[PDB]
C-alpha cells in the first residue's frame, strides 16, 4: 500500500514529487492500493506556484489513483530550441539540489530568452508527442511564469499579459497572466520573489498527442509522468 | 555580512617548508569558499574553488580543506614562484566578501647588494634641481640602511627609498635611495656619498663621485 | 579567455565615470560577471556581481545607490558606471569571470572567479594632472631612467621598446614632498654589449600626452 508517491524522498510532499522538485525525484513504486491522505495537497518549496489558479493539486491524487506511475528518462521536448528565438533554461535560488544551490522543477523548463527578448512574440505552438510505453497514460506538466512590470520587461521583451492555452483529449484549458500585485507566496522556498508561476497538467492518452500555445515566460514541460492500470483509493 | 579572517598576515618560510594558510567565516559558508593567489604585479589566479578542488594547471602542492566556518590552504613545499599575497573569498552569500589576504615571502640566503651610484644628469642639472640615485641590488634580507653623505655629512630628511617585491627567482629584493636637493647646494658640495649597511657586506660599502668625470 | 578593463583615469569628486570589460575567448553572456577593486597596498574588495542577462544585480553597500552595473551581451561588455565618485573610490578595478555558467538571477548566480583582467586605474582627486620629466641615469653594466614629478601613479616604463626584459627593476613610485610622484626603472646589461648597443627606456603617462623614448 503507498501512502506517500516516493518513499525515501524525505522533506517532500506528493506535490512535490508530482512536479519533480529537486531533491525529490526517486522511485515511485507500483501500488494496488492506496490512501488519500490530502485533500488539498500542498507544496514544502521551489519557486513559489499560484497553486489554485488551476487544478495542479490533483496531480499527486490523479497519480495516486494508477498502479503504476514513473517519471519518464527523456525530455518530452527540447527546449532550449522551441519557438520562440533561442532559450535559456532558468533555474532560481529557491530550487536547490545536492551539488547546486539553484534549480528548477525536473517536469519542467524556464524559457528564458537570450536578448532575443526584446521581440514580444504572437502566439507560438509546440506539439508534445506521446513518449511512453504502448499502454501508458501520459501526463504532462507545464505552466508559466509571471513578474512585475520592470521585470517582465527585463526577462522579456514584454511586460503585458501572456496568454497561454493547452489541448490534449478534447480538453482545452486558457489563461492569461498576471503582472505585479502578486498573491504571497507559500508553500514554496522561502525566498522573496517579486513573480510567480503558474503550472498546470493535460493528460494525453495512449498514443494522442499534446499541444501547448503560449508566448514569453512559458514553462515547458520536460520529464512527463508514465501511468498505467488502476489503483484503489481510500 | 560574513568576515573572512585570514591568519597569518604575513609569513616567510623557506623554499620547501610548508606553508599553512587558514581563513575563518563568521558565519556558516558550508562549502563556496575559493583562494587566489596575486603575484606581484599581477592580477589574481584561482587556485583553489569549493573549498578544495585544484584549478586547471596548478600544481599539486597546493591544497585546500574545510567547510562549514573553517577552512585551510595549504603549499606543501614553498617553491620560489610561490612570492604571493593569497586571498579567500566566500560566495555562499551577499555581500560577497575576501579575506584580508596572506602575503608569503622566501626566507632565503644571505645575498650581498651590489652598490651602484648616479650623479644629476645633464638635462636635470638644467632644471634647478639635483637627484642623486643609489641602487642597492639584488640582496637579502630586505633591512639594509643607507645613509647619505655630502661633502661627508650625514644627510637627514633628504631622500626617499623604494624596495622591489621579492624576485620570484632569486628571491631577493632590490633598492632605490633618491637624494633630492637643489641645484644651489649640489654647487656648494664635491664629493656625494653613497654609504650602505647589510648583513652580507664583510665591511660597510660606499659609493661616491666627484662632480663630473 | 581575455578581460581588458578600459576607462580608468583621475576624476574630481563627486563626477561620473564609466570603465568597460571586453570579453572575449568564452561565452560571455552564459556567465554572470563580476567587479572586484583593490586600493594601493589593500586587499580585494567586492564592488558588483551582475547574471547572465541583465535581469539580476548586486552591489556592496559602499557603492549601493551611486554604481550601476551593466552588460552588452551582444557587445560583450560589461560595464560599471560610477556616479557621486568619493576619494575613497580610489583603487585598480578588476573585471573577472564566474567559474560557472549559472542560469539563475535571483540568488546564488556567483561562485569562484576564475578569469580576471589586468584592471583599469581610478584616482579620485582635485589635484593637477602634470606629466613627467625622464632624466637618465648614466652609467657589471648598470643604467636606467629617472621619471621625475608626475602625477597621478601609473606611468609605464619598457626597456629596448618592450624587448629587453631580463634584469629590469621598475621602482615603486615615491610620493615626494610636493605630492608628485617620482620612481625610477634600471636595467642590468653586459659592459660586454655596452658599445655597439644603444639602450632605449620607453616612458608613457597616459594621464598627459607624455609618451618619451630616452636613449641612455
Ligand atoms: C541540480 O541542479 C543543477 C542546477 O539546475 C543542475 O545542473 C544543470 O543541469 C543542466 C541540465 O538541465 C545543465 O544544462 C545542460 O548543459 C549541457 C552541457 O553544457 C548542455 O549540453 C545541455 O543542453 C542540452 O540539454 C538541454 C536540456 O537539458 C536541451 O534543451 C538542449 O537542447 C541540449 O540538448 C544543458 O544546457 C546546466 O549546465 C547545469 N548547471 C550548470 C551551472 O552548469 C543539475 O543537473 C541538477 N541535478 C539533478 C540530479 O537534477
Amino acid at each position: 500500500t503507498r501512502g506517500k508517491l516516493c518513499p525515501d524522498c524525505l522533506n517532500c510532499t506528493d506535490l512535490d514529487v508530482a512536479l519533480g522538485r529537486p531533491m525529490c525525484v526517486g522511485t515511485t513504486p507500483s501500488a494496488k492500493a492506496s490512501i488519500l491522505h490530502e485533500v488539498k495537497p500542498v507544496t514544502s518549496g521551489c519557486f513559489p506556484i499560484m497553486h489554485d489558479r488551476t487544478k495542479i493539486r490533483q496531480l499527486p491524487n490523479l497519480l495516486r489513483g494508477y498502479e503504476n506511475i514513473r517519471l519518464s528518462t527523456q525530455n518530452v521536448i527540447d527546449a532550449e530550441k522551441a519557438p520562440g528565438g533561442p532559450y535559456r533554461l532558468g533555474t532560481s535560488g529557491s530550487c536547490p539540489n545536492a551539488t547546486s544551490k539553484s534549480g528548477f522543477f525536473a517536469t519542467m523548463a524556464w524559457a528564458v530568452p537570450k536578448d532575443n527578448n526584446k521581440n514580444a512574440t504572437n502566439p507560438l505552438t509546440v506539439e508534445v508527442p506521446y513518449i511512453c510505453t504502448e499502454g501508458e497514460d501520459q501526463i504532462t506538466v507545464w505552466g508559466f511564469h509571471s513578474d512585475d512590470k520592470t521585470q517582465m520587461k527585463n526577462l522579456y521583451g514584454d511586460s503585458n499579459p501572456q496568454k497561454f492555452t493547452s489541448s490534449a483529449n478534447g480538453v482545452t484549458t486558457h489563461y492569461v497572466s498576471q503582472i505585479g500585485s502578486f498573491p504571497d507566496q507559500t508553500e514554496d522556498g522561502g525566498l522573496p520573489q517579486s513573480g510567480r508561476i503558474v503550472v498546470d497538467y493535460m493528460m494525453q492518452k495512449p498514443g494522442k498527442t499534446g499541444t501547448i500555445v503560449y508566448q514569453r515566460g512559458v514553462l515547458l514541460p520536460q520529464k512527463v509522468w508514465c501511468a498505467s492500470g488502476r489503483s484503489k483509493v481510500i | 555580512d560574513i568576515q573572512m579572517t585570514q591568519s597569518p598576515s604575513s609569513l616567510s618560510a623557506s623554499v620547501g617548508d610548508r606553508v599553512t594558510i587558514t581563513c575563518q567565516a563568521s558565519q556558516g559558508i558550508g562549502n563556496y569558499l575559493s583562494w587566489y593567489q596575486q603575484k606581484p604585479g599581477k592580477a589574481p589566479k584561482l587556485l583553489i574553488y569549493d573549498a578544495s578542488n585544484l584549478e586547471t594547471g596548478v600544481p599539486s602542492r597546493f591544497s585546500g580543506s574545510g567547510s562549514g566556518t573553517h577552512f585551510t590552504f595549504i603549499i606543501i613545499r614553498l617553491q620560489p614562484e610561490d612570492i604571493a599575497t593569497y586571498y579567500c573569498q566566500q560566495y555562499d552569500n551577499l555581500p560577497l566578501t575576501f579575506g584580508g589576504g596572506t602575503k608569503v615571502e622566501i626566507t632565503r640566503t644571505v645575498a650581498a647588494p651590489s652598490v651602484f651610484i648616479f650623479p644629476p644628469s645633464d638635462e636635470q642639472l638644467k632644471s634647478g634641481t639635483a637627484s642623486v640615485v643609489c641602487l642597492l641590488n639584488n640582496f637579502y634580507p630586505r633591512e639594509a640602511k643607507v645613509q647619505w653623505k655630502v661633502d661627508n655629512a650625514l644627510q637627514s630628511g633628504n631622500s626617499q627609498e623604494s624596495v622591489t617585491e621579492q624576485d620570484s627567482k632569486d628571491s631577493t629584493y632590490s633598492l632605490s635611495s633618491t637624494l633630492t636637493l637643489s641645484k644651489a647646494d649640489y654647487e656648494k658640495h664635491k664629493v656625494y656619498a653613497c654609504e650602505v649597511t647589510h648583513q652580507g657586506l664583510s665591511s660597510p660599502v660606499t659609493k661616491s663621485f666627484n662632480r663630473g668625470e | 579567455v581575455q578581460l581588458v578593463e578600459s576607462g580608468g583615469g583621475l576624476v574630481q569628486p563627486g563626477r561620473s565615470l564609466r570603465l568597460s570589460c571586453a570579453a572575449s575567448g568564452f561565452t560571455f553572456d552564459d556567465y554572470p560577471m563580476h567587479w572586484v577593486r583593490q586600493a594601493p597596498g589593500k586587499g580585494l574588495e567586492w564592488v558588483s556581481t551582475i547574471s547572465w542577462n541583465g535581469a539580476g544585480l548586486a552591489y556592496a553597500d559602499s557603492v549601493k545607490g551611486r554604481f550601476t552595473v551593466s552588460r552588452d551581451n551582444a557587445k560583450r561588455v560589461l560595464y560599471l558606471q560610477m556616479s557621486s565618485l568619493r576619494p575613497e573610490d580610489t583603487a585598480l578595478y578588476y573585471c573577472a569571470k564566474d567559474r560557472v555558467d549559472t542560469t539563475s538571477w535571483d540568488y546564488y548566480f556567483h561562485k569562484s572567479m576564475d578569469v580576471w583582467g589586468q584592471g583599469t586605474s581610478v584616482t579620485v582627486s582635485g589635484a593637477s594632472t602634470k606629466g613627467p620629466s625622464v632624466f637618465p641615469l648614466a652609467p657589471t653594466a648598470a643604467l636606467g631612467c629617472l621619471v621625475k614629478d608626475y602625477f597621478p601613479e601609473p606611468v609605464t616604463v619598457s626597456w629596448n621598446s618592450g624587448a629587453l626584459t631580463s634584469g629590469v627593476h621598475t621602482f615603486p613610485a615615491v610620493l615626494q614632498s610636493s605630492g608628485l610622484y617620482s620612481l625610477s626603472s634600471v636595467v642590468t646589461v653586459p659592459s660586454s654589449s655596452l658599445g655597439t648597443q644603444t639602450y632605449i627606456c620607453n616612458v608613457n603617462h597616459k594621464p598627459s600626452n607624455t609618451k618619451v623614448d630616452k636613449r641612455v
